[PDB]
């Protein structure tokens, strides 16, 4: 009821508040495919709805914004999500992407390798991940919290996300992680957002809005994933691509958000209020430097 | 003295009835843009489709060096507007066509500097 004209659906708050146990996800439309506008790739539609939704949040959008995008490659050898991100972000925004496998990209710089090889001197204002491990399809066991690239992502956010910055991290029923849900409580607000073009999937983007560097809230990530699956199991979402057809208001508003290089003692409740509201970013404003660790081996016996 | 001529290979393959390079990345946009050929954000008008640049660059997509001596790519990081009548082969279009240095439209597909 009006839901189909949205870019997607966010986890309603009452479901966040529950104490469900984890069940199997069983979506009534599982496997159905949306009708995409002519010649539009799924991931252009999916990233477009993700960005349409982020437009409704209080993202900080500084000058010389720094964005990093993990899991940006594809079985096509190109990066449709990066292209949408570069369309959405203010022109001149620095955008770095990365993936295990080689691909051609419109990012300002691309690193190929396992994401745990990636290091950066600077902090970031927005982190996007669409990483998904294809072996996750081999469910041989209880649906336990997963480590791998999620362990990297949790560390990356704590170490290298500017206060006031935001994240959107792709999960599914089986590709999830309990510390990532716990970290959502370290943001001024958080949700799980399902795009309407992929409503037939258990995918969601876990969105953390305005990072605070400490827990606003203690979240049990095991319970919270159980709550998310419960929501999806009891709220069928109708596949929709309606919102793809209105791009008039798509670009991220360049808010000119201020950037200050404060130290941990200087973060008072008033600073924390500005962070919470999307009105401040706290990080160094130096030059962006990235690298990827390369393992060296000589195979000649 | 020897260098692969990637452009010529693709132009000939096309003429021999080969399938154009696929998976060029087409953008959602209003189609109320300026129409210029190569823009920092999608600028398709009602006659054009907008694509991610890199995915439409023959050298980017074939993992070979660019003609610019310093290796600079004209398309990567930008959006190329392609007439809807040629959007079946964005790579071929950008290879075979030229951008007017004056108005920024495709010579022969928007440029009207001769009037
Ligand atoms: C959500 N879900 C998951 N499975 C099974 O659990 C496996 C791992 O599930 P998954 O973690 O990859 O989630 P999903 O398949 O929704 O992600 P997507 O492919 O990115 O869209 C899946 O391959 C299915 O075999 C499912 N099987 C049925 N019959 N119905 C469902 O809703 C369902
Ligand atoms: C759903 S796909 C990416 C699709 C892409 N975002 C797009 O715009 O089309 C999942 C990606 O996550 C990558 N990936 C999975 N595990 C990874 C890891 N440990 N490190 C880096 N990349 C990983 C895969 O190579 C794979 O390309
Ligand atoms: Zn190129
Ligand atoms: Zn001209």
């Amino acid at each position: 009821s009006s839901q189909a004209w949205q870019p997607g659906v966010a986890m309603p708050n009452l479901y966040k508040m529950q104490r469900m146990l984890l069940e199997k996800c069983d979506l009534q439309n599982y496997g159905d495919s949306a009708t995409l506008p002519k010649g539009i790739m799924m991931n252009v539609a999916k990233y477009t709805q993700l960005c349409q939704y982020l437009n409704t949040l209080t993202l900080a959008v500084p000058y010389n914004m720094r964005v990093i995008h993990f899991g940006a490659g594809s079985d096509k050898g190109v990066a449709p999500g990066t292209a949408v991100l570069r369309q959405w972000l203010p022109t001149g925004t620095l955008l770095v992407d990365s993936d295990l496998n080689d691909f051609v990209s419109d990012a300002d710089s691309t690193l190929i390798g396992d994401c745990a090889t990636v290091h950066t001197a600077n902090k970031w204002d927005l982190i996007i991940s669409d990483m998904y491990d294809p072996k996750t399809k081999n469910v041989t066991k209880e649906n336990d919290s997963k480590e791998g690239f999620f362990t990297y992502i949790c560390g990356f956010i704590q170490q290298k996300l500017a206060l006031g910055g935001s994240v959107a991290i792709k999960i599914t029923e089986h590709s999830w992680n309990a510390d990532l849900y716990k970290l959502m409580g370290h943001f001024a607000w958080w949700t799980a957002f399902v795009t309407n073009v992929n409503a037939s999937s258990s995918e969601a983007f876990l969105i953390g809005c305005n990072y605070l560097g400490k827990p606003r809230e203690q979240i049990d990530g095991y319970v919270m994933h159980a709550n998310y699956i419960f929501w999806r199991n009891t709220n069928p979402i109708q596949l929709s691509s309606y919102s793809l057809f209105d791009m008039s208001k798509f670009p991220l508003k360049l808010r000119g958000t201020a950037v200050m290089s404060l130290k941990e003692g200087q973060i008072n409740d008033m600073i924390l209020s500005l962070l919470s509201k999307g009105r401040l970013i706290i990080r160094e404003n130096n030059r962006v430097v990235i690298s990827s660790d390369v393992l060296v081996n000589n195979e000649n016996l | 003295a020897f260098a692969v001529d990637a452009a010529k290979a693709y132009k000939d393959y096309l003429a021999s009835g080969g399938q154009p390079i696929t998976n060029c990345v087409k953008m959602l946009c209003t189609h109320t843009g300026t129409g210029q050929a190569i823009t920092v954000t999608p600028e398709a008008n009602m006659d054009q489709e907008s694509f991610g640049g890199a995915s439409c660059c023959l050298y980017c997509r074939c993992h070979i060096d660019h003609p610019n001596p310093k290796g600079f790519c004209d398309l990567k990081g930008k959006y190329v507007q392609i007439p809807t009548t040629c959007a079946n082969d964005p790579v071929g279009f950008t290879l075979k066509n030229t951008v007017c240095t004056v108005c920024g439209m495709w010579k022969g597909y928007g440029c009207s500097c001769d009037q």
